């Protein structure tokens, strides 16, 4: 028995089909394969969500006692450096935060004519 | 708390100034009244247009 | 089954409270110790006699629950369990199928005839000298 | 022997996530309010990368857990869309013969419903496939098509839309429970965005979540599609 | 044309360009077909599985030109949506309180019109312009613009 | 494998439910004596008969409602400086002898 | 500070003597590129599959749970006596290596916003191609469109083409426009 | 009887010697199952065929001597003799004795 | 090298002909100095200095642009607008 | 158990990559100075070289047949503490059930520290009372206030060490004849020849006890690009 390669001989008919037919069989059977295929591939490599959440967590080593910073270091902290850093920039943001909530409240504050209140009645 | 008071401050007080004078458009409309004056022209063209 | 049970569809580990049936009771059978006949008194127990691991039934569960886990080939389930698996999926597809062959036709149809008539086919047509299409659901009236 | 839980002692994801909600009341630009959305989803994506982290605890409980949560809350989504249903049918006494034109029951109702139909089944060929250990990259751009004839035709419809939601009540409530559904569908676009094969397989509960949800959205479309246009 | 064949033969093979139909009467074609990671996973399968995954597939994917053909019609309908009468401003009808600012809290763009009543908002942005601001949209027939779905 | 509701649960308590439903809302009818014809129309007796006349040619065709009432509206009599049956209906002609 | 931060490298020796790991990528082991290995190996470069190349980087994650399992010392990069240990960690990286860490901690949210934007790039030029687009005619005069209602109402069904046409050209009415276009024949 | 009948681990055979299903992106290679069945021969009909361990012949002498020292095992050594043992027999004999 | 389970079907290692040195990995041993990961080439680390490089670049494209729209082109409601939303030319205002 | 999760593929056996380089010292370390990961390639490569070697199985005994393959006699003391071990862990996701407590035989509670708090729920039936919880320390025979059974302590601890199987292990396991390399060349020719490795282990063991690279073929083997 012949086998020819994979997707592109057709078994509903003992006739090959004509060169139209060939061309058009061969070509979606290479686009799909290697062309269409690449970003798929792509997609499901290089920008795996789930990848990402392991990415700069050391490797689980195989012997047993070796992996104690699971349970020694809590989740938030498992990226080391990373982790300290996203939470430490965070915490600079603290007072400029204070400066900008203050200012709403002076925003506010003043269009209510609040600070009036003794011009008012002087 | 009060050193970044001060840029957010300086930055709404200009802001609240500029709404009281009036909506973007009756803004740029006190610029194009004053162009037409200047020119004497009844219409002149939009800004970033040509006669 | 989509939604995971821990008695029933315990698909996330696998656990199963008894052992299959295709092995002999002498080579593993359901921990059921009910039946046990009287203890005599001059036995002495040895053990804790608490329910657990030194029983050979449970035992011999919690073993077959792990060694499970890796088998050469597939225990392929008969159709019944492979029809249940899908029959949501099944079922909308079929849907899709009558709303696209029943349903489309007779709605092309009614609005076709809705043109000319002003109303559609399925409904009385009005004297009170209102225009419009009006009513579709001439059950609801 | 370990314990029977690895404790999580600290959390700073919490303060931020409250106070980018504060921001959305104390601010004076609507720009400031996109860029908190942005923070907002950023610092929503930590937390999730948490709980897929926890897996490394290898906790039986932790599947169940998280299943039952998203039951609460499908049951939330639900009274929330029956709430909208309420105010619609509260003032039912005042519709049909106001001097407005409701929505045909030919045009809209059928091809959003066949799309939606449509939606539901590649989800379903998605659950097929996770069950079969197997994926088809075509799949997932099937969805985006069919979100971006979904967003087309809804932003149409509006616009061309000759009664406004000032009108009348009736007008209100359609424009709102179709908003409503929008956003469930927007939602969905949110969660569907990342859909990738996984070799930890059936102990994720991203796949479960999704098949879920997207049959709560459809099955809350053929109510609405009942009470609005049929 | 090829009288090698039947003309069931012919049919068959024409709806096979894609190779569909050889995938669901062959198992080692369909399992070739596969990227060689998830191939690993396709010995476990049984038939039944297989066949009734394709006809799922094949039935959604034979369903998309359907639904496309259908949200085509859609937009060309409302690409052309009929005129309707002017509503007559009724007991209860175009009741306001405050003006419509929620879209733009600080530039109160079109405080009149609606958040989406197109034709309010041109005519406004018409003034806009007239005094010397910008405003984006309104401005090009719909008829020298693709994607319109308003072209004869 | 354990069953936790009905084998057909969903058309079960689908069509079922819709069955009681319309069931005891015949029942209610027969209770309380309701007339159960539908009518498509509106019962304005004046306006059926106006109506009538209209498809009878006693009324000429096209002709509005408020050229027939005893008191007019504001926005009426704007539309009636404007009304010109006659010439609507010799347009309408002129379509018809166009088409064919 | 640390050498580390000064020559940035993936696995090598001395990494405590440098004093830092900068390299969130885990795993390796792989016979060939693209090829079966251990560890997750994740990173923001060279990793995957690319694309212009149509080639694997790197094999397909080996996770540290049921359907994998742990990392042999071989091919182990992230010590985590050196990974951890942050006394004094920001005099070792300096204030450019605080940013690039803080940047490298987003990893996460990077990928998710890759897969997210462009849907809403699509459904965002939907809204502006038809903004640009004049206001269809949504409304007409209330007495006007009742003394032609069959015309108005059911013109669509009968002739869309014409419907069109005559839409347009009540458009180019409206808008005052009418003698600058030249509205195609039907 | 749990997750449909899908082993949570099982083994996967190649023919080519440097096959890797990661790094290449060919489409002829068929994999092979624990028993060697190629993939494109479904479960249900090699599920039917009957597989049985063979033991080099070397190791006769060592299986009869666990049958004597233990008469209980010695029916599951006799299979595995005559080659007739196969995977079920074998956890059988597994199971028993623990 | 992957997955205990994925096998070759026969057992079979090349009597490789070719006179090629040796990788310095592929011989080396756990050392003091590397207690782990000697069996790996080193490499560079091309993220350390490419993350922070192209988001300092994406941030300057970004701002400046946004400032060159809002200061170099005419006053408008968006950054649409004040690109496409002037009145038709030769339209006086 | 069923508090367990999934079998790991580790759970199985472990990669060949994970085998360490230094096998000549591996074989003569003793096993008290074994890792986890040596003593399981210590087991793995003499137990297999055992067991193909066919011609001397038979002349083999069970105990010198056990030792080979890592395998513990089992006897009272080990059996004692594996089975207490085994009931911890059963009881950390199982309910606690069993006979009434008595003088004679007191309910066992096992415990690693010096505590574990305690409920008696009483006897069967009408017996049964309300939920009495107590804190059930070491040295003391507790008698319930209500239904007086009687609770008592187990501790699993050995000299400074709670108990392990990795413990049991090593008290009462004892190190037999040193391994001799010879066998493991021995039975390497014996499955390995012409390009054919019927012993994958004892090819990648035989090369590292050559100093690594030796054997045709694991250079390339051992030659990784990531
Ligand atoms: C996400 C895209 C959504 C698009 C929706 C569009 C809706 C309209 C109708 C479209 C009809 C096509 C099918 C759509 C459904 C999905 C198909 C699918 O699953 O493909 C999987 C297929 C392979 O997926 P895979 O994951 O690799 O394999 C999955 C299976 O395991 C193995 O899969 P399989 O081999 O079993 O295949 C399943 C089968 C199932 O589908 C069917 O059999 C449905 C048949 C419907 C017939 C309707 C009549 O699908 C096919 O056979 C698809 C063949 C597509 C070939 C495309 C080759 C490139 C075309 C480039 C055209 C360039 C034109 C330039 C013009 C320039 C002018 C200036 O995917 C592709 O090949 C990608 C393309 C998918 C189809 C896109 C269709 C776009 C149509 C554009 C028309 C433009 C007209 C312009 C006219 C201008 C006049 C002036
Ligand atoms: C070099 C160029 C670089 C460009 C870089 C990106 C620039 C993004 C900013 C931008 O273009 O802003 C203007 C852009 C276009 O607005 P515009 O109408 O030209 O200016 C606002 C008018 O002053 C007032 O017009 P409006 O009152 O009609 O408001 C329109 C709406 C502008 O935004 C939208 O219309 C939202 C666009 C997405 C619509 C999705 C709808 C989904 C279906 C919902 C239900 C039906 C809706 C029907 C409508 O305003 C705010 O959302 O939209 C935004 O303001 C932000 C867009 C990005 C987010
Ligand atoms: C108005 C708007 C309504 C919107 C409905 C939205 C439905 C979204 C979900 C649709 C879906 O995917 O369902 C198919 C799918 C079918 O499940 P399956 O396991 O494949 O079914 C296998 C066979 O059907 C045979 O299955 P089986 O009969 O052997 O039993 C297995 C299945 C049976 O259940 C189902 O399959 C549920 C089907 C629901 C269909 C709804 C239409 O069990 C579950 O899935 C249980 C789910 C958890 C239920 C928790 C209920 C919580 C509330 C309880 C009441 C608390 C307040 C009491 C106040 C009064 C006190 C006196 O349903 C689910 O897996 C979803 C379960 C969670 C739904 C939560 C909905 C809110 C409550
Ligand atoms: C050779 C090749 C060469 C090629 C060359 C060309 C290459 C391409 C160039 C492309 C250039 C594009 C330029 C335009 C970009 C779009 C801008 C935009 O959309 O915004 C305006 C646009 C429309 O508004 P507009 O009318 O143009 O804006 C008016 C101006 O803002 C008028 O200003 P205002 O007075 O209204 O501002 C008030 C102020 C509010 O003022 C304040 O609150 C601050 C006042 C004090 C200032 C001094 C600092 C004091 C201390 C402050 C402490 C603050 C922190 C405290 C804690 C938190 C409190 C909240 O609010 C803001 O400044 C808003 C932005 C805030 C920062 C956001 C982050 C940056 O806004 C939006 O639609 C929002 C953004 C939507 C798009 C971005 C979405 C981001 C999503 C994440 C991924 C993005 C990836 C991007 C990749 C790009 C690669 C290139
Ligand atoms: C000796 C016994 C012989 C028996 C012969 C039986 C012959 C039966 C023939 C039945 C023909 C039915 C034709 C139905 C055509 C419907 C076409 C139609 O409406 O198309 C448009 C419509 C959608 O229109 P829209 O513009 O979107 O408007 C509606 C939604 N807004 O499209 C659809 O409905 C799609 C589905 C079309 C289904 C066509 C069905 C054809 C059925 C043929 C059956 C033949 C049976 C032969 C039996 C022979 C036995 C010996
Ligand atoms: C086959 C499917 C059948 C489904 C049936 C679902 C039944 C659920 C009923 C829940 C509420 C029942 C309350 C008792 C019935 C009372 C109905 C009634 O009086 O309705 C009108 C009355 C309002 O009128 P008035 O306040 O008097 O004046 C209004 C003037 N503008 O009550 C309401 O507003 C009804 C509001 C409830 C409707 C929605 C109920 C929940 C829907 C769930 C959907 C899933
Ligand atoms: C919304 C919050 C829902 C919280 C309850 C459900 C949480 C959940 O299941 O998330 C996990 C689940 C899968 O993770 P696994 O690793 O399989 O499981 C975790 C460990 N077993 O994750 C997801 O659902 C993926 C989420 C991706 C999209 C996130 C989008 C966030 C949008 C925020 C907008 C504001
Ligand atoms: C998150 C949800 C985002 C929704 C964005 C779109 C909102 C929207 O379209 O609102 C308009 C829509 C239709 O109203 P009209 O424009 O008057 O209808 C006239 C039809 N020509 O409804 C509203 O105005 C209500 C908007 C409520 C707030 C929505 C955002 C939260
Ligand atoms: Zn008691």
């Amino acid at each position: 028995v012949t086998r020819y390669p994979s997707g592109t001989r057709t078994i509903m008919s003992p006739y090959p089909g004509g060169p139209v037919y060939q061309w058009l069989r061969i070509n979606y059977n290479y686009f799909k394969r290697y062309q269409w295929r690449r970003v798929g591939r792509w997609q499901m490599r290089s920008w795996c969500y789930w990848k990402a959440a392991f990415y700069g967590v050391p490797e689980w080593n195989i012997d047993p006692t070796k992996n104690q910073w699971r349970w020694c270091v809590d989740p938030a902290w498992y990226g080391g450096m990373r982790d300290k850093a996203n939470m430490d920039m965070y915490r600079l943001m603290v007072y400029p935060f204070f400066g900008y909530a203050l200012l709403y409240l002076h925003s506010r504050f003043k269009q209510n004519d609040k600070y009036n209140v003794f011009a008012k009645w002087r | 708390t009060g050193f970044w008071f001060i840029p957010n401050y300086i930055w709404w007080e200009r802001r609240y100034a500029y709404q009281k004078a009036g909506f973007h458009w009756e803004h740029t409309n006190r610029k194009l009244q004053a162009r037409k004056e200047a020119l004497g022209m009844d219409k002149v063209p939009a800004s970033g247009m040509d006669w | 089954k989509h939604f995971f049970t821990d008695g029933a569809n315990d698909y996330v580990t696998g656990w199963e409270n008894t052992p299959p049936l295709k092995f002999p009771a002498s080579v593993m059978k359901p921990c059921d110790y009910s039946m046990t006949k009287p203890i005599p008194k001059h036995w002495k127990l040895r053990g804790s006699g608490i329910h657990g691991p030194e029983n050979t039934d449970l035992m011999k569960l919690v073993l077959w629950n792990r060694l499970k886990q890796k088998r050469p080939q597939r225990e392929v389930p008969n159709i019944n369990y492979l029809k249940d698996s899908i029959r949501l999926e099944l079922s909308v597809n079929w849907w899709l199928m009558s709303c696209i062959f029943l349903w489309g036709p007779w709605l092309h149809w009614g609005q076709e005839y809705q043109k000319v008539h002003e109303q559609p086919p399925w409904a009385m047509k009005r004297i009170d000298g209102l225009r419009g299409e009006g009513y579709f659901t001439w059950f609801l009236e | 022997f370990e314990l029977n839980i690895n404790i999580i002692n600290y959390n700073y994801l919490g303060i931020i996530i409250t106070v980018i909600i504060s921001i959305y009341i104390y601010n004076n630009s609507n720009i400031i309010s996109v860029y908190n959305s942005n923070l907002l989803l950023i610092n929503i994506n930590i937390w999730m990368k948490y709980n897929i982290l926890d897996m490394l605890n290898l906790n039986v409980l932790d599947y169940k857990i998280l299943l039952w949560i998203v039951v609460i809350i499908i049951s939330n989504e639900i009274l929330l869309f029956v709430s909208f249903y309420w105010i619609y049918y509260h003032n039912y006494i005042n519709y049909y013969h106001v001097n407005i034109l409701i929505l045909n029951s030919y045009n809209i109702v059928y091809n959003n419903i066949i799309l939606l139909t449509l939606l539901s089944t590649i989800v379903n060929i998605k659950f097929y496939n996770y069950i079969l250990s197997y994926y088809k990259y075509i799949l997932s751009y099937l969805i985006y098509y069919n979100n971006y004839m979904f967003n087309n035709k809804i932003i149409l419809e509006y616009k061309n839309n000759s009664n406004y939601t000032n009108d009348s009540v009736y007008m209100t409530s359609y424009f709102y429970i179709i908003l409503l559904h929008y956003i469930h569908i927007y939602d969905s676009i949110i969660l569907i965005v990342v859909y990738n094969y996984v070799n930890y397989k059936n102990i994720n509960n991203y796949y479960i979540n999704i098949n879920i949800y997207y049959h709560l959205i459809e099955v809350l479309y053929i109510v609405i599609s009942i009470l609005l246009y049929l | 044309i090829s009288t090698s064949e039947t003309l069931n033969q012919k049919i068959l093979r024409w709806l096979d360009v894609t190779g569909m139909l050889t995938r669901w009467h062959s198992r080692r074609e369909f399992i070739l077909d596969m990227d060689p990671y998830f191939r690993k996973n396709s010995g476990m399968w049984t038939e039944w599985e297989r066949k009734t995954l394709l006809f799922l597939f094949y039935c959604c994917t034979l369903a998309t030109p359907y639904s496309a053909y259908l949200d085509l019609q859609e937009l060309k309908h409302q690409g052309t949506k009929p005129p309707r009468p002017v509503s007559l401003e009724s007991r209860f009808m175009n009741q306001r309180r405050y003006d419509f600012t929620w879209m733009h809290p600080q530039d109160k763009f079109c405080s009149e019109c609606r958040p989406v009543e197109l034709e309010c908002k041109k005519m406004c942005f018409d003034r806009y312009r007239s005094m010397d601001y910008r405003m984006y949209g309104f401005q090009r027939p719909r008829i020298q613009t693709y994607y319109s779905f308003s072209t004869c | 494998g354990r069953r936790l509701l009905h084998g057909n649960y969903f058309t079960r308590y689908l069509f079922g439910s819709l069955a009681v439903i319309w069931i005891a809302e015949y029942a209610a009818a027969c209770q309380y004596g309701i007339p159960r014809h539908r009518n498509p129309n509106w019962m304005w007796s004046w306006w059926l008969e106006k109506q009538n006349q209209i498809k009878n040619g006693e009324i000429p065709a096209n002709t509005p409602g408020y050229a027939m009432v005893k008191w007019n509206n504001e926005a009426e009599q704007r539309w009636l400086k404007t009304l010109n049956v006659e010439a609507m209906n010799e347009e309408f002609a002129r379509r018809r002898e166009a088409y064919y | 500070g640390c050498e580390a931060v000064k020559n940035p490298l993936i696995g090598g020796p001395n990494q405590k003597a440098r004093g830092a790991i900068t390299s969130g990528f885990a795993g390796g082991g792989a016979k060939r590129l693209g090829g079966k290995g251990y560890g997750i190996m994740a990173d923001w470069c060279d990793h995957g599959y690319s694309f212009t190349k149509g080639q694997a980087i790197t094999g397909m994650p080996h996770w540290p749970l049921w359907c994998g399992g742990g990392v042999p010392d071989k091919f182990i990069k992230i010590d985590p006596d050196v990974h951890f240990n942050l006394q004094g960690y920001r005099e070792r990286i300096g204030w450019y290596g605080f940013f690039t860490a803080f940047l490298q901690a987003n990893y996460h949210a990077f990928v998710y916003f890759v897969r997210f934007i462009p849907i809403n790039i699509a459904i965002f030029w939907i809204y502006v191609n038809e903004r640009q687009r004049e206001p269809q005619e949504n409304v007409m005069d209330h007495e006007e469109f009742f003394r032609d209602f069959d015309s108005i109402y059911l013109g669509q069904v009968f002739d869309h083409h014409r419907f069109a046409e005559w839409l347009a050209r009540r458009r180019a009415v409206k808008w005052g426009y009418a003698d600058q276009i030249h509205i195609p024949p039907v | 009887a749990y997750n449909g009948g899908y082993p949570f681990h099982y083994v996967v055979q190649y023919d080519d010697p440097n096959y890797d299903c990661e790094a290449d992106f060919e489409f002829e290679e068929i994999p092979r199952d624990e028993f060697g069945v190629p993939a494109h021969i479904p479960p249900e009909l090699s599920t039917q065929i009957r597989h049985t361990y063979y033991v080099p012949p070397q190791y006769y002498p060592f299986l009869k001597k666990l049958g004597e020292d233990t008469p209980e095992l010695k029916p599951y050594t006799d299979k595995l003799i005559m080659g007739d043992m196969t995977y079920d027999d074998y956890e059988e004999m597994f199971y028993k004795f623990a | 090298r992957g997955s205990v389970f994925q096998m070759p079907s026969t057992p079979v290692y090349p009597l490789t002909t070719t006179k090629k040195v040796a990788p310095p990995t592929a011989l080396a041993k756990r050392t003091p100095e590397q207690p782990f990961g000697w069996g790996s080439p080193v490499r560079e680390d091309r993220a350390w200095r490419v993350v922070p490089r192209n988001f300092i670049i994406l941030v300057i494209v970004y701002l400046s642009g946004w400032a060159a729209i809002k200061t170099m082109l005419p006053r408008g409601g968006s950054i649409l607008g004040q690109i496409y939303g002037g009145p038709p030319k030769g339209r006086l205002i | 158990y069923r508090h367990w999760h999934r079998m790991s593929e580790d759970d199985w056996a472990l990669p060949l990559d994970s085998m360490p380089e230094d096998v000549k010292t591996l074989m003569a370390t003793p096993q008290t100075e074994r890792g986890f990961v040596e003593d399981y390639w210590y087991n793995r490569i003499r137990g297999e070289a055992t067991l193909l070697d066919p011609e001397a199985l038979p002349s083999k005994s069970y105990i010198a047949l056990a030792r080979d393959m890592g395998l513990q006699i089992v006897d009272e003391p080990s059996s004692h503490m594996m089975g207490l071990i085994e009931l911890y862990e059963y009881l950390r996701g199982a309910s606690f059930v069993g006979p009434f407590g008595t003088i004679e035989n007191p309910v066992l509670v096992p415990a690693v520290g010096q505590e574990r708090v305690v409920a008696c729920t009483g006897g069967v039936g009408d017996e049964e009372h309300f939920t009495l919880w107590f804190r059930c320390r070491e040295g003391f025979m507790y008698r319930c206030g209500e239904c007086d059974q009687i609770f008592m302590l187990v501790r699993l601890y050995y000299e400074d060490r709670y108990w392990t199987q990795t413990l049991v292990r090593d008290t009462f396991m004892s190190d037999g004849d040193m391994f001799d390399l010879k066998t493991l060349e021995r039975v390497h020719k014996m499955w390995n020849k012409d390009e054919m490795v019927r012993w994958e282990v004892g090819y990648w063991a035989q090369d590292y006890v050559l100093g690594k690279g030796v054997l045709p073929g694991m250079v390339e083997e051992h030659t990784r690009v990531n």
